[PDB]
């Protein structure tokens, strides 16, 4: 997995 | 949802929709109930305006609610089906929860309760139906005959009639039915019921239906020939 | 607030008439003439673009609508009622058919769904009937070409050819004389233009006439190549120029 | 655990059902009847989770009895079995499924044929010459596979069932306190006292 | 037409005032309260001689300490009785005691004005609610379809009410015995009834602290009718 | 005669409540005009402040629906503001769901569909307003789309609304019959506004001060209204030729 | 005919007669006014003393919305209270989401849309009040007046009720004689005078004066009631002007 | 695809990629990744040419070259090595099919033919 | 409020009749005549299309005769649109029953349900009744061949021969005269057409103005076939019986 | 006339006839008086019997320890509104540990009555209420009309012949307001006030109903031989 | 299981 700075 | 109050009071304290529902009953084919010492008989008129009818499949006027209770009616046929269905469901519901079949008084009280509810519920008109409910309570040999009407009032009757020309056949029963000594046998009770209908029916052919209910779930509908024998015997005695 | 009109506004009168449906049909009668003709190899639907003002851009108002790639619709009566029916008709073609069977509904079943929507506005609480009659032309693999009329009541009938609205009675007489079972599509268009000229008062050209066909597959209008089985829509709206070309051979 | 067996012979269906109601290490009863009469010619035996078993059977009994009164007709065993299966098939995907396994023994008056139906709590239905539910089913299947014949009489059927129960008593680790046997034929439903 | 909950220019609800006309057409019901108990009596008024009169139920038990007589569209009363019984039992479940007669009456009267566009119309029936409690002793209440209730030493409702009430005005005193009250109900019923009063077309009942609510046997009422006839012939 | 009170058909196949809603449209006694340039769409409307106690800045019948779409209303202000709030809500919702600015003609269609429902459903009354939507659409360019209480809508080369619409309509009709083009062949919006005001003056036969007019302009990627001083500059240019 | 029996029915004119009948209820009510000053707004109202038994200064008519908006109305007092209750909900929801207190024009449309909604259906009655309201926001002072139809505009001065014609005439003089503007303290004095002058239309019964104000300088942009010395100073000024 | 067709008919406009993209991501986000749809959304519309990727949880991103699936790392290796600005049609087809081949050979989840 | 405009579709007259039901029956009396005749070896359904045109596509047209399942068909008299609402409801009930019991629905059970729906519209909801009368032609293995009718009241009755729609009085007299119990399908076909031919308001009875259907055990062995006659087949049976 | 069918319809002169008809129900009701000093607030109510066998209909309802009302009109409507006040008084106590202000009780009754005058299907309340209470700002008397109009007063009367009592209080205003720390004398003034509304009938032991609330006096109702002192 | 590039 789930895209995630 | 449609909420409109159709059954309301008028200045003279009448509910016209309930009274007009009684007029629908008045129009309906005649139905008669007579209880003997050890039986109840339900007689019903079949208007002979309809021939080319299939009598095998045509809805019969007497309906079994359980194996021990029957319901006949006068008024709107379509309306009667809705009361019969509700009564049949409540009969099985009672057996399921109380582990005992309904008394005739209980089944009557239920049907009468439904009829009443439809006189002070929004968006609904009363049932254009009066019922005769007859049978024997579980493990009882005492005959039971009750009447209901659109208002929702009910009561027990030694003998009673409803529908068109019911005034005439009630007149007959009031002078011909003795309370101290009711019809002792099935024969006597069926005879008095056929006699009462012959005051109004026209021809004693396929115009009279007879259903005999005896104790312990013993219910049978008489055939054309069986009824025709009663019609023959009554008029042969009358020729005197 | 709440919609407290839960009761029917369309009831039977002592004569057995449903007033609101009769009055809806009266509205359709006042409406501009539209017609449909069925040929052996196609169907044509046509109507007059009755422009409310010359300042108004009549191209922006579509009287002839695509419902599916193979089904078109035209009307006579109240335009707004037609527009919302086209929106509901397009949606029901997807929700009640294409999202289930993975193909567009046949003409007769989409007509059946539109008919159902119009019947409900004839019985449901707190609504009036739709003030339109529809002509629906369509093709499907197993029924071939077909033309249907739908009335405010929700009743629908299949037609070889017919007309609705202002000059329908005269138009239907004209079509009865000209129609045979050996008509090619071009012959049906020619007859459609001849029939429509009788009911039109003013200008009669490609800019004042709206005409569409259900005919051969148009692979040039599909928008993509690569799938042999997808050959493109059978519904085509004729251009202003294409109409004027056939008015010279008139 | 509960024993329910069914055998369909030439002209009848016989249902044997254990009489013991046990919860954990406690024997609650030794005379329990795990059967309901659905109609005059249809009988249902049931085994499973406490409460669910009776509640399901009585609910089915009420619905079939309602159909009988309304139509003045008896539903065929095939029709009753299909209704029962569909009620169970609804329940598996419900909030709390009925954990009931049933045998339906019926005599079809139209076809003049006896029919046995085995339905599990999932709504898995098969028509069988003989059936059973639980641990007992595997032993009884192997024994019935050997001995069973299609043209067996009611008396032959009872003797084979008698052998099954005897062998189950020896082989089974739990005490099921004997069985109640009921026969379904053209004349109706009757209970075999001697067993 | 016009609203069901509409007020008249005099400030009365049309439908309530009309229901009060329905109650006037109803069979007579009388209640008399004493220090020894409360008596409840009704005219049965069978429409035909073939109608089994004992099936006419116009006196009804709500709890052991609360009886009820009705007059008007008697079918309408069934749901009111049902509610009253539920209220009486429910209160006993919640508080382990008998519910006060006034509280029970108040509960029934809260249904009265629950009509509009809830039920479609008011009730077409009046109730005499008689009972005993430890706080206010023997009590008789008149519950109308208006939602109003009055306590009464004695009260008559139905077709013969204004004639009966004038009679109760003269006859009632604070020292009345239960036996005196029974005869007094029978006397006034016999006065306002169309048909001749017997044990089959009239019904008695009472509520005492000791025995609770009892509907009198036809044999018991018959004896009180015979006792009445003799004492009226005595002067 | 209850067929005149709710939106059901009369025996003639008419909806009288729709017809009477059209009459409410002129209750304000205000005339609006809309024309298209090359790069812009201009809408002008009469402004009347009869009471001295009124704050004239708050008296407006032109609405900024989205950044791109403007709307002028002919009808009472309550129904005008009802229609304005709804169009603003619909435009915002469209952008969220479909990821691009609602086109002028699509909003017109949506508000027309809502209007149609009031003509078919009894419990809802029609709004007594005619809505004129203007924008420079990114696909169709300068756009005028007008809605009425019947639920009718169409595109326009130009249009006019109010008591004296026919006088303005014929004036515009006559101009486009000469030029033989569907727009005002003018580069700047300033000159297209000057054309709009000039042709309204000629049509109504009345002169205008800065406080007598109300102007809305649609360019690519914004719609805006002119101040009294912006209009004064426009009126000065007209007088000086 | 029959077009005036049901709300939301258009007459052949294109008029809603039920809304026009609501206006009659408003015309029947006591006089209420609003004055827009340099840096705020002043509200005043006529309270008829029906009986000596009325407790002076207790039956308050002017209502606050949030902390910065004043509301006064003429007509059916309960209908006004109902509208202010909605206004308080609208002002609460706006502040909850957007943090900032509701601007006056924003608040005006919230009432406007709500009142207009009561002209769309026959299942509801139009509001029997004209409402004068306003206050101070980030963009300065705003005075609004809202009719039963849902119609509202911004005003330099506003009046409604039985003495509106008299009031309007007095407001029109102030607008002409003060183009540069009126101070908050001056507007309180003038408000008092205009109510006393407008009382000639209700001269049978004596009355009680009630004033409120929101001023950036005098109340810090909050709605406050004029009390004690400042109220007596305004009554004295008003009494001097009628004599 | 169905809702885009109805939208296109309603608006009388050719559908836009941003519309399909917005409708897809709002649907996938609603179902919090439980609808396991990983899509690369491309197309031409009146606005121009567009290339997007959308993950199952409703996250979208913009690129000149994207890859998704188990073979994405094999494919992205080729794209990162051979991609440049201002590709011709012939070059872009070659690069795209080469990136798929990278997945086919080196990923056990990918195989068989190349669809373009 | 809204009360003002309510017709009150579900009230009794002072005579104890349902206004809307009575007026709906008046509507149906103007609809094209539909006849059902039940024989020992099958059932006939004959029905007259209302004043047609030469430009109506007849071979793809259906207004009178509809299929409910493989064993049951209906003839319609009244609003076609109203009928189609009820027909689709009946088709679903038939499939619900089959899914539940794994047996084709008995004819009466289907008839009773449709009749119970019609009844509901007369007692509650404040909506207009369905302006439709049905003739049900069906076969099951309990009662064999069955004819029923239902009307807007929701009342239903069984028949050996029946008519609905226009000139039922005249039609019922002609059927009552020529019908016998031992009658066969071929004879019942002839009776149905002869009855329509005499009762019709049209100048002559032709193929293009009729819809015809038979339910026969005339299916190879122990099963039942529904035959919806094609235009050319109606033309042939008109020549055979000697009407054209 | 044509405009009195329902509460949702204005008349051509802007009147609500259904509300005015509800107001009429109050005038038919039996007389009740309310008056207060600075320390105490008193309700005096003439109870009405059906006949000599009947009880005298109760007029005064307790809402909290510090608040209650007297009714004139439809008693069932007084029960609905008094139950609502009981709940609102109760909510204030439980949630905020705060005795509900009499003024705020008025505002809540007003807003509840209003909703029944603007919506179709419903009807106005057919009762008038006199609310007395002692809160943080001392003694209070309120008059409620089912139009929604609630008024704070030193004294008032509602019901049949109420004008007689209202005139007396208007004369006595300066006297009875000063009756501080003397409950008996304030009741005497209330009994002497209601006496101005009597005709034919006089105040008997089971006829008169009195209620009082004050500084160190919870809301208590006096009936029977408890009011014989004041006859 | 399911089919899953
Ligand atoms: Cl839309
Ligand atoms: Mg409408």
């Amino acid at each position: 997995x789930f895209l995630f700075x | 949802g449609y909420d409109r109050a159709l059954s309301i009071f008028s200045p003279d304290g009448h509910i016209f929709q309930v009274e007009y529902a009684l007029e629908a009953v008045k129009r309906g084919t005649c139905a008669v109930g007579v209880k003997g010492k050890n039986c109840v008989v339900l007689g019903c008129e079949r208007r002979s305006t309809l021939k080319l009818q299939d009598t095998r499949i045509t809805p019969s006027k007497v309906s079994k609610i359980d194996s021990h209770v029957v319901l006949s009616f006068s008024g709107l046929n379509a309306d009667s089906r809705i009361l019969i269905e509700k009564a049949r469901v409540e009969a099985q519901s009672h057996r399921l929860t109380l582990e005992d079949p309904v008394t005739v008084e209980y089944l009557t009280r239920y049907v009468a309760g439904v009829q009443q509810r439809y006189t002070q519920s929004g968006g609904v008109r009363p049932f254009g139906v009066s019922t005769l409910i007859a049978g024997f309570d579980p493990r009882d040999d005492e005959p039971k005959l009750y009447q209901t009407e659109p208002s929702g009032i009910y009561s027990s009757w030694s003998a009673q009639t409803i529908g068109r020309n019911s005034k005439t056949v009630r007149e007959f029963l009031e002078k011909n039915y003795d309370r101290k000594e009711p019809p002792a046998t099935v024969e006597e009770c069926v005879k008095l019921t056929v006699r009462s209908l012959l005051e109004v029916v026209q021809t004693g052919a396929k115009n009279i239906e007879i259903t005999v209910v005896k104790p312990d779930s013993d219910i049978v509908a008489l055939s054309s020939e069986e009824i025709n024998q009663y019609v023959t015997q009554i008029e042969q005695e009358k020729q005197e | 607030m709440t919609d407290r009109y839960s009761f029917s506004l369309t009831t039977f009168s002592p004569s057995g008439k449903l007033g609101q449906i009769d009055y809806a049909l009266t509205a359709v009668k006042q409406g501009v003439t539209s017609l449909g003709i069925k040929a052996t190899n196609g169907v044509v639907i046509a109507t007059e673009k009755k422009s409310s003002s010359p300042l108004a851009m009549s191209e922006t108002l579509s009287k002839v609508s695509l419902l599916t790639p193979d089904i078109g619709a035209v009307y006579s009566g109240m335009g707004p009622d037609y527009r919302v029916l086209v929106d509901k008709s397009r949606k029901v073609a997807h929700t009640s058919y294409k999202r289930i069977y993975g193909e567009y509904p046949p003409t007769k079943l989409l007509v059946s769904e539109v008919a159902k929507i119009m019947q409900e506005a004839t019985q449901s609480g707190g609504v009036r009937p739709f003030g339109v009659s529809l002509l629906i032309a369509g093709h499907d693999e197993f029924n071939g070409f077909s033309l249907y009329q739908v009335d405010p009541s929700g009743s629908y009938f299949p037609w070889k050819a017919t007309a609705i609205g202002k000059g329908s009675v005269a138009a239907k007489t004209f079509l009865e004389k000209r129609w045979n079972d050996e008509l090619e599509l071009e012959d049906a268009i020619h007859i459609a233009l001849l029939t429509l000229k009788e009911s039109v008062e003013g200008e009669f050209n490609g800019d004042t006439i709206e005409l569409a066909i259900i005919g051969d597959e148009n692979p040039d209008l599909l928008g993509y190549t690569g799938i042999p089985t997808d050959k493109g829509p059978r519904f085509r709206k004729l251009t202003s120029q294409e109409i004027n070309d056939r008015l010279e051979a008139l | 655990m509960d024993i329910i067996l069914g055998i369909r012979v030439q002209d009848s269906v016989i249902l044997a059902s254990s009489k013991a109601v046990t919860r954990g290490i406690s024997v609650l009863k030794d005379s329990d009847d795990k059967t309901r009469q659905l109609s005059p010619h249809t009988l249902m035996s049931f085994a499973g989770e406490a409460g669910d078993t009776v509640q399901f059977a009585e609910y089915i009994q009420a619905n079939i009895q309602l159909y009988s009164i309304r139509e003045d007709y008896e539903l065929s065993p095939q029709a009753v079995s299909s209704f029962v299966r569909q009620e169970l098939a609804k329940s598996i995907r419900s909030r709390r499924p009925y954990q009931v396994n049933v045998l339906i023994g019926g005599y079809d008056k139209k076809k003049n044929k006896p029919e046995l139906y085995q339905i599990d709590y999932l709504g898995t239905k098969v028509e069988l010459p003989y059936g059973a539910h639980g641990y007992s089913g595997f032993y009884t299947f192997s024994l019935l596979d050997h001995h069973y014949r299609p043209d067996m009489t009611t008396e032959e059927g009872l003797d084979l069932l008698k052998l099954c129960v005897q062998e189950l008593e020896k082989r089974m680790p739990m005490d099921f306190k004997g069985v109640i046997v009921k026969i379904v034929d053209k004349d109706g439903i009757r209970q075999v006292d001697d067993f | 037409d016009r609203g069901v909950s509409t007020f008249s220019p005099e400030g009365r609800l049309f439908q309530v005032e009309y229901s009060l006309e329905a109650i006037k057409l109803g069979s007579t019901a009388i209640g008399i309260a004493t220090k020894e108990g409360v008596v409840l009596g009704v005219e049965k008024r069978a429409t035909s001689p073939l109608l089994e009169s004992d099936s006419i139920e116009k006196i009804v038990e709500i709890d052991r300490h609360i009886g009820c007589a009705m007059s008007g569209l008697t079918a309408d009363a069934r749901s009111m009785i049902e509610h009253a019984r539920t209220a009486a039992v429910t209160h006993n479940l919640y508080y382990d005691e008998d519910i006060n007669v006034e509280s029970l009456t108040q509960s029934v009267c809260d249904l009265a004005l629950r009509f509009g566009e809830l039920m479609s119309r008011p009730f077409g029936v009046a109730l005499l609610i008689a009972g005993h409690d430890a706080d206010d002793g023997y009590q008789l209440f008149h519950a109308e379809p208006s939602g109003t209730f009055y306590r009464y030493n004695a009260k008559a409702i139905g077709s013969g009410s204004e004639g009966a009430q004038a009679e109760l005005l003269n006859e009632w005193h604070s020292s009345l015995t239960l036996k005196e009250a029974e005869l007094l109900v029978l006397k006034i019923l016999k006065q306002v009834m169309e048909e001749k009063l017997d044990e089959n077309n009239a019904q008695l009942s009472c509520i005492t602290k000791q025995d609770g609510f009892k509907i009198y046997d036809n044999e018991k009422t018959a004896e009180l009718i015979k006792e009445l006839k003799e004492k009226e012939a005595a002067e | 005669g209850y067929d005149r009170h709710i939106t059901i058909f009369s025996p003639e196949g008419r909806l009288y409540q729709v017809e009477y809603a059209f009459k409410a449209t002129n209750q304000t006694n205000i005339n609006s005009l809309a024309v298209r340039g090359k790069d812009c769409t201009v809408v002008i409307s009469q402004k009347k402040v009869p009471d001295k106690l009124l704050d004239p800045t708050t008296v407006s019948y032109i609405f900024c629906i989205s950044r791109t779409i403007g709307m002028v209303v002919n009808g009472p202000i309550p129904d005008a503001r009802n229609a304005a709030l709804r169009a603003k809500a619909e435009a915002a919702e469209f952008r969220y769901k479909y990821g691009y600015d609602m086109p002028c003609d699509v909003l017109a269609k949506r508000m027309a569909n809502l209007s149609q429902i009031y003509t078919q459903r009894a419990y809802m009354r029609p709004l007594g307003v005619i809505l004129t939507f203007v924008s420079v659409d990114e696909e169709l360019g300068p756009s005028i789309y007008k809605t009425d209480p019947a639920g009718y809508y169409v595109g326009y080369k130009a249009t006019a609304t109010g008591p004296k619409q026919q006088e303005i309509t014929t004036n515009l009709e006559n101009h486009f019959k000469k030029s033989k083009i569907d727009h005002i062949n003018e580069e700047s919006w300033e000159k297209v506004v000057e054309f709009a005001i000039t042709h309204m003056i000629d049509a109504l036969g009345t002169e205008f001060s800065k406080n007598d007019l109300e102007v809305g302009v649609a360019t690519k990627d914004k719609f805006f209204t002119l101040s009294a001083e912006n209009i004064e500059e426009r009126l000065v240019a007209i007088a000086e030729q | 005919t029959g077009y005036d029996l049901s709300n939301s029915v258009f007459s052949p004119d294109g008029r809603n007669f039920q809304v026009e009948y609501a206006v009659k209820a408003v015309e029947n009510g006591t006089t209420s006014i609003g004055i827009k000053c340099n840096d705020g707004v002043v509200f005043a109202v006529e309270k008829l003393i029906t009986s000596k038994l009325l407790v002076p200064q207790k039956n308050v008519k002017i209502q606050v919305v949030d902390r910065h908006i004043g509301c006064v109305y003429s007509g059916l007092i309960p209908d006004g209270r109902h509208l202010v209750n909605r206004g308080r909900e609208e002002a609460a929801s706006f502040k909850k989401l957007y943090k900032t207190p509701i601007p006056i024009p924003a608040f005006a449309d919230r009432l406007g849309q709500y009142v207009q909604a009561h002209t769309l259906y026959n299942s509801v009655r139009p509001f029997g009040v004209s409402t004068i309201f306003g206050g101070v926001d980030k963009n300065g002072a705003h005075l609004y007046m809202l009719e039963p139809s849902g119609s509202y505009w911004g005003y330099k001065g506003a009046a409604t009720g039985k003495g509106r014609q008299s009031a309007k005439a007095e407001l029109e003089k102030l607008v002409d004689h003060h183009p540069e503007g009126l101070s908050a303290r001056e507007a309180v004095k003038q408000a008092a005078k205009i109510i006393y002058l407008a009382h000639e239309d209700n001269k049978e019964k004596d009355f009680e004066l009630e004033i409120s104000w929101c001023s950036l300088s005098e109340t810090n942009g909050l709605h406050k009631f004029v009390k004690g010395d400042l109220l007596q100073e305004a009554i004295d000024f008003a009494q001097k002007e009628i004599n | 695809g169905s809702n885009i067709e109805l939208h296109s008919l309603y608006t009388s406009r050719e559908p836009r990629v941003v519309s399909a993209l917005q409708m897809l991501k709002q649907h996938l986000f609603k179902y919090q990744g439980h609808i396991g749809a990983y899509l690369i959304v491309a197309g031409v519309d009146p606005t121009g040419s567009h290339l997007f990727s959308i993950h199952a949880h409703g996250s979208t991103d913009v690129g000149y070259y994207l890859s998704l699936g188990s073979g994405s790392l094999a494919a992205m290796a080729v794209l990162e090595s051979h991609w440049k600005q201002d590709l011709t049609k012939e070059e872009a087809i070659k690069l795209a099919s080469d990136a798929i081949q990278a997945g086919i050979w080196n990923d056990l989840g990918s195989g068989s033919n190349v669809d373009v | 409020g809204s009360r003002r405009y309510d017709s009150r579709t579900t009230i009794f007259s002072p005579e104890g009749r349902l206004y809307q039901v009575e007026y709906a029956l008046e509507s149906i009396s103007h609809a094209g005549t539909a006849i059902g005749i039940m024989a020992s070896d099958g059932i006939v359904l004959a029905a007259e299309r209302k004043v047609t045109s030469t430009l109506l596509e007849q071979d793809t047209s259906t207004e009178k005769l509809y299929k409910l399942n493989d064993k049951i068909a209906v003839a319609v008299a009244g609003l076609t649109a109203d009928a189609e609402i009820l027909i689709n409801t009946a088709r679903i009930h038939a499939q619900n029953y089959l899914k539940t019991y794994n047996e084709d629905i008995p004819v009466e059970i289907l008839v009773r349900r449709l009749s119970d729906i019609k009844q509901g519209y007369t007692q509650h909801g404040g909506l207009r009744p369905f302006g439709v009368s049905f003739i049900y032609a069906g076969y099951d293995d309990r009662y064999g061949y069955q004819l029923y009718t239902s009307n807007p009241s929701g009342n239903y009755t069984g028949w050996k021969a029946i008519s609905v729609g226009a000139n039922t009085s005249a039609a019922q007299t002609l059927l009552q005269m020529d019908y016998k119990d031992d009658m066969k399908v071929d004879d019942a076909i002839e009776l149905a057409l002869k009855t329509l031919s005499k009762t019709t308001d049209s100048s002559a009875l032709t193929y293009d103005r009729l819809e015809f259907a038979t339910i026969r055990k005339g299916a190879n062995d122990g099963e039942v076939y529904q035959k919806i006659f094609k235009p050319q087949e109606i033309k042939d049976i008109l020549v055979k019986t000697g009407i054209t | 006339n044509n405009y009195d069918g329902d509460t949702v319809t204005f008349s051509p002169t802007g009147r609500l006839f259904q509300v005015e008809y509800a107001l009429e129900a109050i005038k038919q009701g039996s007389v009740t008086v309310g008056l207060r000093s600075n320390t105490h607030a008193v309700l005096v109510a003439l109870k009405r019997n059906a006949d000599e066998l009947s009880s005298y209909q109760k007029k005064i309802i307790k809402c909290d320890e510090h608040m209650g009302l007297s009714l004139a009109g439809l008693a069932p409507d007084a029960r609905v509104l008094s139950n609502y006040l009981r709940q609102q008084c109760n909510y204030s106590s439980l949630v905020f540990n705060r005795k509900l202000a009499v003024e705020r009780a008025g505002h809540l009754l007003c807003d509840k009555a209003q909703k029944n005058t603007q919506s179709y299907g419903g009807r106005p309340y057919g009762v008038g209420l006199l609310i007395i209470g002692y809160d943080k700002s001392g003694a209070h008397l309120l008059e409620f009309q089912p139009s929604g109009n609630v008024t704070e007063l030193y004294g008032t009367a509602i019901g049949a012949r109420s004008q007689g009592a209202k005139t007396y209080l208007e004369r006595t205003l300066d006297t009875f307001i000063k009756i501080d720390g003397n409950p008996d004398e304030l009741i005497k003034a209330g009994v002497e006030a209601i006496s101005q509304s009597l005709r034919d009938e006089s105040l008997t032991v089971d006829n008169l109903s009195i209620a009082i609330v004050g500084k160190d006096t919870p809301f208590t109702i006096y009936d029977g031989e408890a009011v014989a002192k004041y006859i």
